[PDB]
DNA sequence: GGATTACACCCAAGACACCAGGCACGAGCCAGAAAAAAACAACGAAAACGG
RNA sequence: UCGUUGUUUUUUUCUG
């Protein structure tokens, strides 16, 4: 009802800056409090650096739920959004 | 954290920062409400749960 | 000096009124520009 | 007179800036702090 | 020309627009700092004094 | 023996 099927998803496919910041904050918070790390780490200790490194690889298990003005919403997986 | 600062923070769209800066770094609080009348008259005794 | 002293306050008041007028307009995903109620102001922000 | 007096204190305790009528005061002479006065103004709750 | 059908019309009654005064509000930037000041009149007890 | 609290109210002269 409220959800929109994957085939007719119309919103912009790119990743808005605000989505970028929210995703980075959430991931860093999760990692920084004993969460699994989906990608290898070489020498970087900061959770937030780890977060951007993970994003750059498109390896984030987060689904953005975009609310349209009416109330209907569509969902995008972070794996499928074109990041600048 | 005057009004104009609130508006500037909105401008950048830093929602969560604004939320916490007005709750956590300031007078936060917790309450209880009744889901029927929607008032704040609940008589809560935590140690008596 | 008097001119600056008077002008600052009135400009500040105008600023406050403007901000408290347009503080809820938000560019929605559809490309429309709607205030809190969902009323549409512009069908495309700046028409571009 | 007594019931009008009671009405007067009730009204003042609810608001102390009624137009065209004198203003309730403390023995200090300072006007009272009615709830409406508390809420309004920059110092009030909303803006304070 | 009295009688007879035909009607002219108008004027007081009543509904309404509105009305310009008056009459109220009611507002009049931001953050920060320091020192300096803040009720009392009368009353009946109750220790007080010389009688 | 952790714990451990410090006024309001106005007015004033100032700072950017
Ligand atoms: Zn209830």
């Amino acid at each position: 009802e409220l959800a929109i099927l994957k085939e007719e998803r119309t919103t912009t496919p790119y990743l808005t800056k605000y989505e970028r910041a929210r995703i980075l904050g959430t991931r860093a918070l999760q990692i920084s409090m004993n969460a699994p790390v989906l990608v290898d780490i070489e020498g970087e200790t900061d959770p937030l650096q780890i977060a951007m490194k993970e994003l750059s690889q498109r390896k984030i298990p987060l689904v953005i739920r975009r609310y349209l003005p009416d109330g209907s919403y569509e969902d995008w997986g972070c794996d499928e959004l074109i990041v600048d | 954290f005057g009004e104009m600062e609130r508006d500037c923070m909105i401008a950048h769209g830093a929602a969560g920062f604004l939320k916490e800066r007005l709750m956590e770094a300031s007078d936060a609080f917790r309450v209880h409400v009744c889901g029927i009348c929607g008032l704040m008259s609940v008589i809560a005794n935590l140690k008596k749960n | 000096l008097i001119d600056t002293a008077v002008k600052t306050a009135e400009t500040g008041y105008i600023q406050r009124r403007l901000v408290k007028a347009l503080e809820d307009i938000m560019v929605h995903y559809d490309g429309t520009t709607r205030n809190s109620l969902g009323d549409i102001i512009q069908f495309l922000y700046g028409e571009d | 007179e007594v019931e009008q007096l009671l009405q007067f204190h009730v009204a003042t305790y609810m608001d102390n800036d009624i137009a065209g009528q004198p203003q309730a005061l403390q023995k200090s002479g300072r006007p009272v702090k009615a709830i409406r006065a508390r809420l309004k103004g920059k110092e009030g709750r909303l803006r304070g």
